[PDB]
């Protein structure tokens, strides 16, 4: 029930980031990406999500502009929310 | 006007024939596995 | 073909015949497998099956 | 050996000969090997500028957050696209300069921001990105150091010529133009402006040294000595193509990037970028243009990230 | 065609028209297949049925 | 299949001239299979299989 | 050639034996070679 | 074959020698020119000890 | 044809067949040497 | 395992014309072989042991 | 007898030539026995 | 070791061609050797032993 501008597998971008749109599928545990145990990271807390764009689960982010994830996701390139 | 005399000339040819077709069903053998590995049209 | 077709034999010279029909094709192979090589079809360096110098 | 027909381009008048051959089909698989990145869609304009936002933006402040964000994406596909953003980035510290590819980048930005702003007469319109250069590598494939040479017994001084070499297109003239001519500004115009002997001082040796400058500034983009010059005079500017004129300004350019740019990053460079003589890997014709009369076949990239662009 | 064409192997030479056309046919043919090669029939540098350099 | 008189071959063209020059064109062309063999990446002397001997040192 | 109708018969005899031998040697060592390096 | 002793009533046996002799001094040094050009190198490859290192 | 009677070119053939597997003995050995020192494949 | 009648080996090759032969060849492997190890790391020239000797004089 | 010598004639040189050969070969022996010892290559 | 009867080697090779071949490939490998050697480390000309001779 993907949005029709959801970042996609083929998108270089979330090649090159290991992006999912479900976190539990992801590689959130090899990269131990620092600020919170990896088992806790995920779109919805992450400072470079945009509560401003999309509707739902299907937000914006920074790094896929004109595009949107799912707050459910993760890629390699997680940091937290600190705002 | 070659030397050969009409029997030699027909026995030369059969020796052609069949050895030139043979010679082609290699060439044709080869084209098959060449067809089936890579198809080139 | 036809029956008298062996009498071919008696107007061009079966050696010669022979010998140039061993070098045209001898030159033809060799180059027709270059024509091939210099093509989208080139077989040996297309890394198929695999790329061998890149597994070391 | 190659097949006929070439493609052909004619450069001159009729009958003078300046003429320019190609293989059709090693262009069309060039073409196939400079093909562009598609770029990022772009990004909402607004919000507060990066330099207010982020704590350590030095080049890029009047960026959007938004445009910034996408300059991040870009650059890391242009360049470490199999490492990620972690290639220039401490773990869980986007600020942090503590790695040196951070240096490095900060830098490249820079590079990049005045080819495309004030190097015009060379660029025009189309410019660079890191993409030009790096092509999805961290170190750019066709980046050169000063070549010592094949070995000489410890009596015999290397003469710097008479070898095989790729660098001056096979030809056995010196070796290395890149470093006093790329690098160095030695001087490289050796023909005389009078007719009778008595004002020029320039020797044979000279002569060659140039010689084999051409030849690298020819086969770096892919052309003939007739692509900038009519060869009855090759000093004769007026006879000379508009391509000469750009190529002056390109080998300021060339210079302006390895000295001001490269050779001061030389001491954060780990030891792995730097040749026999302890210099960087840096600059040449062959880095952007690899063997394409432009880069990319002229590829606008850099128009759509704003940017890429100095203030 | 005239009855009487076979009298043309009593004024032209039976073994130099053989050889000339084998000459003939055999420079024609590879001079058309490389002009054929050198057009948009080409068939070799065609990436039809696929390209075989992008398996890999 | 092969003709019972393929041997009369040897009636028209010499037997020692065909001897010396397949043995020439056979040593002529593992030659040049070779170094084409060895100018593809199938090279089996430079592709550090199974292990690279420079690196040794 | 010179060579009588005999001797054709024996020196082809020992020539065709001769190079199936050689094609057989050649058939073992490209089979060597596709097991150790396919290239199809 | 047990008649193959007859390739030397073909074939002069004095000049078989010397080819022999002359193609294998050839292709001895050119087999090892060919691995010293690669990885397989024993010259140059500092094994056991590099010894300009060891005048350095 | 060359020379030889019958008999020489079997008692040639008898010393040059005897003297190339010793040659070719000797080869195998050196390539025994070489793939225990320096396994190429 | 050498043969018996191996000496006949001159009766067919002149024996004359085969030991200038490997004189010559012996002389230019000789020369060949020096250089190769020349141009190598085994090189005993350049390797400035047991010193060396422009260091002296510079 | 293809080079002129009889067959006591080459029976005489092969025994000197082995002789000579092997002397030399002893030689190269003894030679590469020294370099291993002051400079192993392998 | 060396053989009884080795001086008729002075009945198969000309005494006159291998003296003359002898003192040639001695000068010329002499020439050879000093040249090496001056190109090496090893060179006494160029050395400034026991002094530097070009004064300023
Ligand atoms: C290269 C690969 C080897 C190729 C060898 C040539 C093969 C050949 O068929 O030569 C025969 C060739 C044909 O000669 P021919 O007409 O049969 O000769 C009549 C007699 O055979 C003439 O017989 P001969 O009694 O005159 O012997 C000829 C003379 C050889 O004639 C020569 O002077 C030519 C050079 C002989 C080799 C010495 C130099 C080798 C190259 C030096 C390179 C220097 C680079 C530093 O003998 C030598 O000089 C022996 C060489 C001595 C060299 C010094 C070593 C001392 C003894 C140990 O003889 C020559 O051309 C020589
Ligand atoms: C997709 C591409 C395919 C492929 C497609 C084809 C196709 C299709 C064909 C071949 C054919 C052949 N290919 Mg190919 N080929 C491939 C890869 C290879 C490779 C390689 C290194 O990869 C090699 C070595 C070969 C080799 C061969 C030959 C066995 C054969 C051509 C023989 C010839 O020209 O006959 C010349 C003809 C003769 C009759 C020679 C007769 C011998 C005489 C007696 C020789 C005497 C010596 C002579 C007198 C010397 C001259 C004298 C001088 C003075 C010394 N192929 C790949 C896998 N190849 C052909 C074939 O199999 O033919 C049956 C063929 O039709
Ligand atoms: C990695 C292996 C390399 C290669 C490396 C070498 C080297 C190195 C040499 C040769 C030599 C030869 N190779 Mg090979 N060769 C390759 C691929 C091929 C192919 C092919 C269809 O791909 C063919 C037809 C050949 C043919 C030939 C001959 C022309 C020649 C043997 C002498 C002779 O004339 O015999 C002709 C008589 C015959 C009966 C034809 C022989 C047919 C051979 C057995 C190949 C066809 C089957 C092939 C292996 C099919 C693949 C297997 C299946 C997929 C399972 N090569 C590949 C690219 N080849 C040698 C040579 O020049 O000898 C003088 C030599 O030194
Ligand atoms: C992937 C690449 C493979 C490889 C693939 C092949 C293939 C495939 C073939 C060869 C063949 C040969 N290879 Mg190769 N080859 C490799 C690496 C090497 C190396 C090396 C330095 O690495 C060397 C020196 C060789 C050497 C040789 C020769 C022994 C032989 C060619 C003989 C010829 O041309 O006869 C031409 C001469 C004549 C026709 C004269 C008449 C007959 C003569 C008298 C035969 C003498 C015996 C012959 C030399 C015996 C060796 C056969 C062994 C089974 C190897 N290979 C690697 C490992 N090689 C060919 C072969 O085995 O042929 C049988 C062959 O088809
Ligand atoms: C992996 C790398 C290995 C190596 C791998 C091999 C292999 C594998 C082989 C050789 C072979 C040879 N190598 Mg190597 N080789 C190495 C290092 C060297 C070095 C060096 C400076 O490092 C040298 C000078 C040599 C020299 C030689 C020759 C002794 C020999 C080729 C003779 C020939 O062509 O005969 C051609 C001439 C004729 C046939 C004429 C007829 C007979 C003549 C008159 C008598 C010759 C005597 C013969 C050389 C005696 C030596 C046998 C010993 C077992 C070595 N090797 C390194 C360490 N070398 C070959 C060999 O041993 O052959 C038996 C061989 O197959
Ligand atoms: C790191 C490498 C080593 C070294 C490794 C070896 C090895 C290993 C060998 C030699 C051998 C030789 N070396 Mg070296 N060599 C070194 C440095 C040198 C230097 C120098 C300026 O540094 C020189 C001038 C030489 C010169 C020579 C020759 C004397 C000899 C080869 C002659 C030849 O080809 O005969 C070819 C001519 C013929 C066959 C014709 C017949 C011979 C005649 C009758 C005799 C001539 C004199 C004879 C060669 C004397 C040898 C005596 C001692 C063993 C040296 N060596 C360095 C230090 N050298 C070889 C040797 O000793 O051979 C026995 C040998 O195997
Ligand atoms: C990967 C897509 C990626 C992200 C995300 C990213 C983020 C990022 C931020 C947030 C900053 C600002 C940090 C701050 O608060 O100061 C920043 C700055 C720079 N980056 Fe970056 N970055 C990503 C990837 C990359 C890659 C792959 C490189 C190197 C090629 C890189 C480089 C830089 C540089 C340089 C800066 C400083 C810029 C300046 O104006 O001074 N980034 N990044
Ligand atoms: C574009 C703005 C851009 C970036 C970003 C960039 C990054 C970058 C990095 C991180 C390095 C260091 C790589 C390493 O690990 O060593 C680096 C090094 C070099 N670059 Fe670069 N680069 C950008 C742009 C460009 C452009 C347009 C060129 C060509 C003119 C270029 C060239 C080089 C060179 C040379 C080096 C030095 C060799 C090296 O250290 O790898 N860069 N760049
Ligand atoms: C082709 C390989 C080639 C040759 C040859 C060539 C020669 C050449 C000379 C001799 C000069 C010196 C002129 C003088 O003495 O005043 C010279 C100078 C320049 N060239 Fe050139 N040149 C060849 C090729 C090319 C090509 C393809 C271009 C354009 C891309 C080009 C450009 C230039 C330029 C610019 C100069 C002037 C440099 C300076 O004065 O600083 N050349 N060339
Ligand atoms: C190296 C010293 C060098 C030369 C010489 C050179 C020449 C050159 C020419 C002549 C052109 C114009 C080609 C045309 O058809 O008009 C040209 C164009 C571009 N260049 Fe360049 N160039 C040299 C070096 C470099 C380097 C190192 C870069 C990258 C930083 C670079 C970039 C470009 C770009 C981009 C263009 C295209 C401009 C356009 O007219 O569209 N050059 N170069
Ligand atoms: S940058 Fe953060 S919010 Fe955006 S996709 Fe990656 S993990 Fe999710
Ligand atoms: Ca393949
Ligand atoms: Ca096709
Ligand atoms: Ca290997
Ligand atoms: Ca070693
Ligand atoms: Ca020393
Ligand atoms: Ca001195």
């Amino acid at each position: 029930a993907a949005p029709a501008n959801a970042v996609t597998a083929d998108d270089p971008t979330a090649i090159a980031l290991k992006y999912n749109q479900d976190a539990t599928k992801s590689e959130r545990v090899a990269a131990a990406r620092p600020g919170l145990p990896p088992e806790e990271q995920h779109c919805a807390n992450c400072q470079f999500m945009q509560a401003n764009v999309g509707e739902g689960d299907w937000k914006g982010c920074q790094l896929f502009p004109g595009k949107l994830i799912n707050v459910n996701g993760w890629c390699a390139s997680w940091t937290l929310k600190a705002g | 006007l070659t030397g050969l005399t009409d029997d030699e000339a027909k026995e030369f040819h059969a020796i052609f024939m069949q050895s030139m077709y043979a010679w082609f069903g290699l060439v044709v053998i080869a084209h098959l596995l060449a067809w089936l590995y890579r198809p080139w049209l | 073909m036809n029956a008298n077709l062996y009498k071919i034999w008696l107007i061009l010279d079966p050696r010669r015949v022979l010998v140039s029909i061993v070098a045209f094709q001898i030159v033809l192979g060799l180059l027709i497998h270059m024509i091939v090589l210099s093509t989208d079809l080139n077989w040996l360096d297309d890394n198929i099956p695999v790329s061998y110098q890149a597994l070391g | 050996c190659e097949g006929p027909p070439p493609g052909t381009e004619q450069i001159g008048y009729r009958g003078v000969g300046m003429e320019n051959y190609y293989n059709k089909r090693q262009r069309a698989l060039s073409i196939q090997a400079n093909q562009p990145v598609e770029s990022l869609p772009a990004a909402d304009s607004t919000g507060p500028k990066a330099s207010e936002v982020y704590q350590n933006v030095q080049v890029l402040k009047d960026l959007s957050v938004g445009e910034f964000t996408r300059t991040m994406v870009a650059v890391t596909t242009w360049v470490s696209p199999k490492e990620g953003c972690n290639y220039c980035h401490v773990p869980g510290n986007w600020a942090s300069d503590d790695i040196y590819t951070k240096v490095v980048s900060r830098r490249m930005f820079e590079l990049v921001r005045a080819a495309n702003s004030d190097w015009k007469a060379h660029v025009a319109e189309t410019g660079v990105t890191c993409y030009t250069c790096h092509r999805g590598n961290p170190v750019p494939k066709y980046a050169w150091v000063t070549d010592p040479g094949p070995k000489y017994p410890s009596g015999l001084k290397p003469t710097g010529q008479n070898y095989g070499s790729k660098t001056v297109a096979y030809a056995s003239l010196p070796f290395d133009p890149l470093t006093p001519f790329l690098d160095q500004a030695n001087e490289i115009r050796i023909t005389g402006n009078a007719a009778l002997a008595g004002s020029n001082p320039a020797s044979l040796k000279q002569a060659e040294w140039t010689f084999g400058l051409m030849m690298n500034i020819s086969d770096s983009l892919g052309v003939g000595c007739t692509f900038c010059h009519n060869t009855r005079a090759f000093n004769d500017w007026t006879q000379s193509t508009p391509k000469r004129t750009t190529a002056w300004y390109a080998i300021r350019h060339v210079r302006d990037i390895n000295q001001n740019y490269i050779w001061p990053l030389n001491d954060v460079l780990p030891a792995s970028r730097k040749g026999p003589y302890g210099d960087p890997l840096r600059v040449s014709c062959m880095t952007c243009h690899q063997a394409v009369n432009k880069p990319l076949y002229g590829a606008q990239m850099a128009k759509d990230y704003p940017g890429l662009y100095k203030t």
